[PDB]
């Protein structure tokens, strides 16, 4: 399997990540490590695509003690909407994102969690998969 | 292994590694995708099995080199795909062979000098597809074929000027569109484009409109693209900003996610010819009133806004407007009274997920919309019906309130002035199915969606709402929790010709009230059908299309009659690889095809 | 294994020139614009290539055959520590390569028959950048 | 399949192998790896940990994608990494810390675009950062990226079109950087982005417009200004005009190599009154204007590669603090004229070689008038005459270089004899007249001559030669010259060699007799005719420093049996070793001397 990366790492605050897509490895990483995360955060991101990303989806799923939480899903890209300036890139080309993402702001709470993030286009193709865990 | 995509003609051989073309792959192959394998180096000896290529897809596939007369043998070469390839060297005959070769992709291949890219075989070229890769100037080399040339995508480079001498090489085309997407432009030579063969442009991204505009002056344009982007940097636009648009023409504008800094009716100036125009998450609380400026437009896109009132709109400023798009707002959109009014000749109307929720609707809501044919009200907060709530509406066409909560009185009939009305899609809206008035006034409908609503005790009986749309053509039924249906729940449907009532509780039985019916398109999916009485078997044979996948099927003795039907039958049956039996534990898994029973 | 392929440089008339690489470590991609008899001076060529050597110090090495049989030996430097002629001098070891413009030759009718050259660029320490077998048909 | 071993268990090459891995082969102790053109798709903590002495790792295209965190953690010694040509997809925030002084990075043609994607972690201590090739567009660095250390920082071939006072700002934390920006067009500079003296040195090489780019230099200090053009790059022309800006700014050392001057007249000099450095090479030149005045404080004037006709069109009156001056690789038949620098008074270097230059009474008035002169080179011309006491009015002379010139000497003139100060002499390949005894006559205190490629009367060098002449020599090359013999006597006079050179010459194992009375020199035999060494004069071998006998056909039967038991107990002493090996008997034929 692929090898467990640090988004980051602060203080006993750690956020670490691995690829659940089995075709391929992606670098992730976050700037801040709070607990606190401001609104708007930047990241950084880099991977090939595998799919055309004109239109592109987020899934997130939150679990605790193997038990589930909260699940929701939001588009990243879309035909009308293109939110990112990678919108519309062609599957075959290579990322680089070091930018903001536009959460609102959110607490964590305390306790060790895995998160199951999944960015997927409009025929539910995979064009990535993170199995996370955040550890307080 | 590839996979045959499309008998004998499309495969894909995608991720495989593959090193050369297997010999598996037929000469009758048309369309191959070939991602994400090695071919280093490209010859007339690697695709020469597969003459009659007309798609052929090369994407990070790691080559280098592009060797001539690679393609000499394939005269029906539509499109090549080679995005993603470390590309050192295509010979000058590399692409020579094709009749008409109308698409290359030359996408994140490393080019920064035009000059590379073999000219011999590119005149009838439809698209040219260079993002991505290391370019600074658009100019063409001298005798490079541009005259079919019709999409010319340059995104994601280093373009930071456009000369009168760079765009002029482009002289040969008609109706040319050009991408600039993430092109930071710092300047253009004014007149540029005055050149007649220009239909759309796109320059997103960039941070300067005052100068795109300049350059673009005295030109004319179906389309001007200027959106904006989180990630990109913090502008402001003013009036000043547009001073320049009332020098040219353009049909279509788009300012999508840019910030207004003082925002008058003023701003609107130059906007006298345009005739749709796109605001879409420009941050705005609402439009000033009075314009005068926009007295031509036709379509006007608000999506993503953040409105309280939608009378904020100001509607009164565009009283030729025939397409209204408020989708998605970030707020409480309160849709007032009469405050469309003035947009007499409005055909669509999206308010889609707009956090929109009324109390009387919608007469008062939709007054004097005389010749609206498609609203959309999906995905908002619960809204009351009244009786004849679209009267003011007679030429409505489509409507769309899915997963928005109806609250209707019974016995209202919340409909019954829509009479030219085809597509009405009132899923999970949480109906209440009692009240056989409800789609009173449907007798014409042709499309109805009730996915997701439910019936008493998981019923529809002999006497129902159906009763008052029997004209349909598709019947939604699909996640009613349905466990029964009446064996004459849908006598009195006359031409009915697609049933989806996948995803209940069904049993075989409710099979019967299919028995009248022929040649549809009937989804049983997801329901809880184990035994087929052999009585009501022809009902399945009845119709055209089947599906009974992912159902605890029964592989006993007592489903035979069944199971030699269905095995009869493969054509007719969608979904067939997921269709397999429950019991025994002995073939629990095993697909009905694959069945062997002895009775 | 196999040699590397012979390429075409370039085919005009009954006039055309072939080459193929003698570097065993690599192929290369080069072509000519015009292929006349009388070579025009300071002809335009395109390249293609990956560095296995820093050419801060590069030269050429020239020997034309004819009838196997010896008519011209030369070496004339293309990147010198105190002169870079190209834009490409100095490049680093590594670095992919498109060059496409001029060399600075000269004028040269090219007599009738067949002709065999070898070319080879090299570094400082003899090191090999490039290596052509070239034949020449006329 | 095997790496090559360098240097003692230190350095090692393993290049175009394909490995996956580093090879257990190699061992702790290892300190340069040259791993190039390998396969190393990912990288990690593991990849590198059996090498923890690393200092020096050059992964150039080893096709990296990953170089995942902690990478370099167990290498507190490496001082460069190079990572050209690899397909970068990310590095880890924490990818390269663990060096204690990393002070070299190589990230060209590496796909760079954002600079962000460079970690910051542990660049503190860089000296040099290499960003070429890449598709970078803006000079800008990231906030909070480490600049203090930093002394050259290579932008070239990138798509950088505008310099911004923002821009430059980035690099304030900066002393004495140098910045390359040769193949990027660059379009503006935002004026007085370089006010800040921390600049030293600027390349802004295939450029297409200078009056732009003086405009943006103004009010600026610079040791050095590269603004020279290439062959492909498309065709400008220089005017005075074109140097208007450079009056508002200092450069001490210029070069407009490869351009067009439109209309040279002394007025397109007029701005550089502070320049002490000009390089006009391959500049079209057919001569340089008379009466300047505005290279009236230059030191250093390189004129190579141009077509002049005569010396005197480069009127020397212009220059007169002028120290060195570089004519090399003229493109027609240079004239030397007469007292055409006899207006250089103070001038040290003159280098004429290559300018297919053919002197005939050669050289006091060619040469007027220039006393000061230190270093002459003349090598790869056409035949010069030779005058006797052919330098009189070049005495302070140093170093003299006539490599591949044939020398025409009428016997028995001494062209060198009022050379007393010159040190150095290479007259390599010039076809002298060995003959002749006194050709090196007054040249009793030289210490280093190059007599490689000429001949001698019977091949052989006799009791009486030249040489005795040239007592005191430390360095004396004679290779190559078809040597058959040395005589016994012949080196006696010479008390103080300590490097002498007959390699590629005939001689055999009799001719070490003419050595035995030195001791400790730096002896090359190579290339010779030995076979058997006689054993009374194998202590003359023993007697010295350095030993090479390689390329000779060494006798390996009992009858050399001395000189193998001597050869094997020095081994330390003898150079190039591995390629000295034995001709008889057949049996032995390859074997190497061990
Ligand atoms: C009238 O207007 C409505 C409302 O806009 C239109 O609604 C559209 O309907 C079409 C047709 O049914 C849908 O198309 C299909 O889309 C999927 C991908 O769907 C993904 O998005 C879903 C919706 O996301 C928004 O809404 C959800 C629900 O509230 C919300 O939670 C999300 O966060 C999101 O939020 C919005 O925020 C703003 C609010 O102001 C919006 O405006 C903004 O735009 C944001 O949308 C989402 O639910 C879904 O996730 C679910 O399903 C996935 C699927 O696996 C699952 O993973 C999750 O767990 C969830 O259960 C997705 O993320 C696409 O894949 C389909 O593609 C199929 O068909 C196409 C062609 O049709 C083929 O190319 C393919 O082969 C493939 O088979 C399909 O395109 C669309 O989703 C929907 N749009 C919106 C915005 O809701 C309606 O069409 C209009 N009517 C008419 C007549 O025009
Ligand atoms: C005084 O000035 C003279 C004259 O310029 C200086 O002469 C220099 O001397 C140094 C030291 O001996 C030489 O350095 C070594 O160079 C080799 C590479 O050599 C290559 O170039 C050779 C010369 O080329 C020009 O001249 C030849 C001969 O006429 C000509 O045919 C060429 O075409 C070329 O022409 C010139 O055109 C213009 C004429 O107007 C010139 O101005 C212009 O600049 C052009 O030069 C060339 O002969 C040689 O080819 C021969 O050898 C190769 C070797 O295999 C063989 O393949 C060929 O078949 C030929 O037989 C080469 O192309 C370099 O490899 C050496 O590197 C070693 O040492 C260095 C450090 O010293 C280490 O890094 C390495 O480990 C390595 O072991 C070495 O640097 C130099 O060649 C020469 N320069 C010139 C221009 O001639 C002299 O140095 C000055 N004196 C003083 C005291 O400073
Ligand atoms: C190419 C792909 C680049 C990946 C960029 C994805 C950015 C989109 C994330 C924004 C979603 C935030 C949101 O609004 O959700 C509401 C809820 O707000 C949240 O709680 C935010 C959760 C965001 C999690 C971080 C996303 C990282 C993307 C990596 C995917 C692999
Ligand atoms: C409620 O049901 C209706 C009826 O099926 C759904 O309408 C369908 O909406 C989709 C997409 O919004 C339309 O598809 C589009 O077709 C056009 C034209 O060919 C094409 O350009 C687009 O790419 C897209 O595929 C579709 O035509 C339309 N169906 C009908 C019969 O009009 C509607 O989406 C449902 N609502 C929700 C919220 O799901
Ligand atoms: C004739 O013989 C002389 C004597 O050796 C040769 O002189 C040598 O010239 C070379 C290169 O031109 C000098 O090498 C240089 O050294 C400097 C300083 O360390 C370094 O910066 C350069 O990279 C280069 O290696 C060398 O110093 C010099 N030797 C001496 C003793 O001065 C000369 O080149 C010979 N002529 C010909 C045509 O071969």
């Amino acid at each position: 399997a692929w090898p467990t990366h640090t988004a980051c790492r602060n203080g006993n605050l750690q956020v670490l990540y691995q690829s659940c897509d089995p075709l391929q490895d992606f670098g992730f990483s976050v700037d801040q490590c709070a607990r606190q995360l401001k609104p708007n955060i930047n990241i950084r991101f880099g991977m090939v695509l595998r799919e055309d990303i004109e239109q592109l989806f987020l899934d997130v799923a939150l679990f605790s003690k193997g038990l589930s939480i909260l699940n929701f899903s939001y588009p990243v890209c879309e035909v009308d909407l293109p939110k990112f300036s990678f919108c519309g890139r062609r599957k075959g080309e290579q990322i680089y994102y070091a930018g903001p993402i536009n959460n609102p702001g959110f607490e964590i709470p305390e306790g060790d969690y895995q998160v199951l993030l999944e960015l997927y286009n409009q025929d539910h193709a995979t064009v990535a998969c993170a199995n996370a865990t955040v550890l307080y | 292994k590839c996979t045959e995509k499309e008998g004998n003609r499309t495969y894909n051989c995608e991720n495989l590694g593959l090193r050369e073309i297997p010999d598996t792959l037929p000469n009758t192959t048309e369309v191959l995708e070939f991602s994400f394998n090695f071919l280093p180096t490209i010859q007339n000896t690697t695709f020469s099995r597969l003459i009659n290529l007309i798609f052929l897809d090369l994407t990070r596939c790691q080559i280098n080199w592009v060797h001539e007369d690679t393609f000499q043998s394939h005269h029906q070469l539509n499109t090549i795909v080679l995005t993603g390839n470390p590309l050192i060297f295509m010979a000058e005959t590399s692409l020579t062979g094709p009749k008409f070769l109308k698409h290359l992709f030359l996408t994140q291949t490393g080019i920064s000098n035009l000059e590379f890219i073999p000219v011999h075989n590119l005149e009838n070229l439809e698209s040219l597809h260079l993002g991505s890769n290391h370019i600074s100037s658009i100019n063409l080399p001298e005798n490079f074929p541009t005259q079919n040339l019709k999409v010319l995508d340059f995104q994601n480079n280093a373009i930071h000027y456009i000369s009168r001498k760079d765009t002029n090489s482009l002289e040969q085309a008609t109706n040319l569109s050009l991408n600039f997407n993430g092109n930071d432009i710092k300047g253009i030579e004014p007149g540029a484009f005055i050149s007649k063969i220009f239909q759309s442009l796109k320059f997103g991204g960039s941070l300067n409109l005052f100068i795109i505009f300049k350059g673009l002056q005295n030109s004319t344009l179906q389309s001007l693209w200027l959106g904006t982007f989180e990630d990109t940097d913090d502008q402001y636009l003013t009036s000043a900003t547009f001073e320049g648009l009332c020098d040219m023409s353009v049909e279509s504008i788009n300012l999508q996610k840019h910030r207004f800094s003082d925002l008058s009716s003023s701003t609107f100036r130059c906007f006298t010819r345009v005739q749709e125009l796109d605001l879409t998450a420009a941050h705005l609380n609402g439009l000033p009133s009075g314009i005068e400026g926009m007295n031509s437009l036709k379509k006007l896109v608000l999506n993503a806004n953040s409105f309280d009132q939608l009378c904020q709109i100001n509607a009164a400023s565009f009283p030729s407007l025939r397409d209204l798009y408020i989708k998605g707002n970030m707020r409480k959109l309160d849709l007032g009274t009469r405050c469309l009014e003035k947009l007499e000749n409005l055909q669509k109307l999206d308010l889609s997920h707009s956090d929109i929720e009324a109390s009387d609707c919608c007469n008062l809501q939709l007054k004097n919309l005389r010749h609206l044919q498609y609203l959309n009200l999906s995905y908002n907060e619960p809204l009351g019906l009244e009786d004849q709530a679209f009267k003011e509406c007679p030429q409505l066409e489509l409507l769309d309130v899915a997963f928005t909560h109806l609250h209707v009185k019974a016995p209202h009939s919340p409909f019954q002035n829509l009479h030219l009305l085809r597509v009405l899609n009132l899923s999970h809206c949480l109906l209440d199915t009692s009240n056989q008035h409800l789609l009173a006034g449907l007798q014409d409908l042709r499309h109805l969606n009730l996915q997701g609503n439910s019936f008493q005790d998981g019923s529809i009986s002999k006497t129902n709402l159906l009763q008052m749309v029997g004209s349909l053509e598709i019947l939604i039924l699909s996640s009613c929790n349905l466990l029964s249906i009446d064996q004459q729940a849908f006598h009195g449907l006359r031409n009915v010709n697609h049933l989806d009532l996948s995803h209940n509780s069904l049993t075989g039985d409710s099979m019967d009230a299919l028995s009248h019916l022929k040649g549809l398109y009937l989804n049983m999916a997801s329901n809880n059908i184990r035994i087929i009485p052999p009585h009501l078997l022809p009902a399945l044979s009845q119709q055209s299309i089947i599906n009974l996948s992912h159902n605890p099927l029964d592989c006993t003795c007592s489903n035979i009659h069944f199971i030699t039907w269905y095995k009869e039958n493969l054509h007719k049956l969608e979904d067939s690889e997921e269709t397999t039996c429950a019991n025994p534990p002995s073939l629990r898994g095993v697909k009905l095809s694959d069945v062997k029973l002895h009775c």
